[PDB]
């Protein structure tokens, strides 16, 4: 995708990175439900990989009348006193390509004891026995705190941005702009 | 001479404990019979309140008093720091009025910057204030919080008649009691945020609330006058000026400009600072807290 903005979380004292980022995460996704299409791509130029932090900033990758119409939305009333604005200007040459990728865990057995015995009408021990409490995988990926709407629930999404690659290939995007299978443009 | 060893000041400002209904919007002047939020258990079990499925509007209300006497000390042991103390706040008092820091205060129940997480991602913020007399209402004021930005110390005549209304509370020319009402528009089913306990939620009987503690602390988010930067905005009122959430203080005792040293600076040695500081210093005393050793 051509064209970028660049939108940067202004340091706030009342709330924190992380709550400012999930909360502009949250409105992004309800932006890019309210859009649909799948050619709508996000980055984050600010990763540090030591920390697994996210840094400050919010990278959107489409078309200039994509990121246009995307300004003048309700998707950033009551948010523009909390963030600072960019353009939507041209990608440089030449840049490195990676992904955005969401990576989730089977770090809740429960989960698996309930499909394991909804599927198969097993017990409770036998769910047990047939997997253990070891299967919990941990991580070290950033990640945005998010709600739910209708039905309410809270979870971590975490982000893991992909190797360098020299060229991208095609590919759509889900409405959180993580990518299945398109590439953004890295720098 | 020098400072007490006790010296405590009572809060001015006193606010109430905030409490949460629901309803639709344009139903807002009829909003008194509003049903409150009911804060519910789910699955670890989390206490979260909601609104309901048919309302959009969350209303909170609470009601502020505007006492005076700012200067007065409720402990002290020393009498010539009582007295040099209480000549300073009258020199201040006499050079200018109370009305920058009640512009700042009006300006902040202008916006609803007491709706901590229930005003960020809001569609339309409304804030009805009513001066209240006798029992019957005696001056209303309506307010776009959206209008009024959290950055910037706008100019407004309905708010300059209510920053004086609450200068004159503050000089003690009379008894100022306010009742504060804000609409915010979220929509339908959605969460809101009420205080949380020592996860549980801060519940008047049978509502959720905000606690006063929090609304005071929104309502003096004026101190911006701290040396590091100004692009951020106001902070509240402290004594080594900081905030629990970023985790770091301005007004650091070791440059010249935290509440203390230029209290010492102003008081004992009649070292006068800028008229900025000077205003962080009254408002650190009308915030009121412990001092001396």
């Amino acid at each position: 995708m051509d064209h970028y903005l660049d939108i940067r979380l202004r340091p706030d004292p009342e709330f924190p990175p992380a709550q400012l980022m999930s909360v502009l995460f949250g409105k992004l996704h309800q932006a890019l439900v309210a859009q649909g299409g799948d050619r709508i791509g996000v980055s984050f130029p600010d990763l540090d990989e030591s920390r697994s932090r996210l840094g400050e900033r919010l990278r959107i990758h489409a078309s200039a009348d994509d990121l246009r119409a995307l300004l003048a939305r309700p998707w950033l009333e009551g948010l523009r006193d909390h963030l600072q604005f960019g353009e939507p200007a041209v990608v440089p040459h030449p840049t490195p390509y990676r992904q955005v990728s969401r990576v989730q865990a089977k770090s809740n057995p429960e989960r698996l004891r309930r499909r394991l015995m909804r599927r198969h009408d097993l017990s409770e021990e036998e769910a047990r026995k047939r997997i253990p409490d070891t299967v919990a995988r941990t991580l070290d990926l950033p990640f945005v705190t998010l709600r739910s709407q209708s039905t309410g629930q809270h979870f971590r999404l975490f982000i893991r941005h992909g190797p360098l690659q020299a060229t991208a290939e095609e590919g759509g995007f889900t409405c959180y702009g993580l990518s299945k299978g398109g590439f953004v443009p890295w720098f | 001479l020098s400072t007490a060893s006790v010296l405590a000041f009572e809060r001015k400002l006193d606010p109430s404990d905030a409490l949460m209904s629901a309803g639709a919007w344009a139903q807002r002047d009829a909003s008194q019979e509003w049903p409150a939020v009911t804060v519910r258990e789910k699955s670890q079990t989390v206490d979260v309140a909601n609104l309901p499925s048919d309302a959009d509007t969350l209303k909170v209300r609470f009601t502020l008093r505007v006492l005076g006497g700012a200067g007065t000390p409720s402990a002290c042991n020393d009498a010539a720091y009582r007295d040099k103390l209480l000549q300073t706040v009258a020199t201040y008092v006499n050079e200018q009025g109370f009305a920058e820091l009640a512009r700042r205060y009006a300006h902040n129940l202008a916006n609803a910057r007491f709706l901590w997480r229930n005003r960020v991602g809001a569609e339309a913020v409304e804030v009805r204030i009513n001066h209240i007399r006798q029992g019957e209402v005696a001056r209303t004021w309506r307010f776009d919080a959206l209008a009024i930005g959290l950055r910037d110390f706008k100019a407004d005549a309905e708010l300059d008649a209510l920053a004086e209304l609450i200068a004159s509370g503050l000089s003690g020319s009379g008894h100022v009691l306010l009742e504060v009402v804000a609409f915010a528009r979220i929509g339908d089913g959605q969460e809101v945020f009420p205080s949380q306990e020592l996860k549980t939620l801060y519940s008047v009987r049978d509502a959720a609330a905000i606690h006063s503690q929090k609304i005071g602390n929104a309502l003096r988010t004026i101190d911006t006058w701290y040396p590091d930067e100004d692009g951020l905005g106001p902070i509240a009122v402290e004594p080594y000026g900081s905030v629990t959430s970023q985790g770091k203080a301005y007004r650091q005792p070791k440059q010249k400009l935290d509440f203390y040293t230029l209290l010492d600076n102003w008081v004992l040695r009649d070292e006068a600072p800028a008229v900025e500081q000077q205003h962080y210093v009254i408002a650190n005393l009308i915030r009121g807290g412990v001092f001396g050793e």
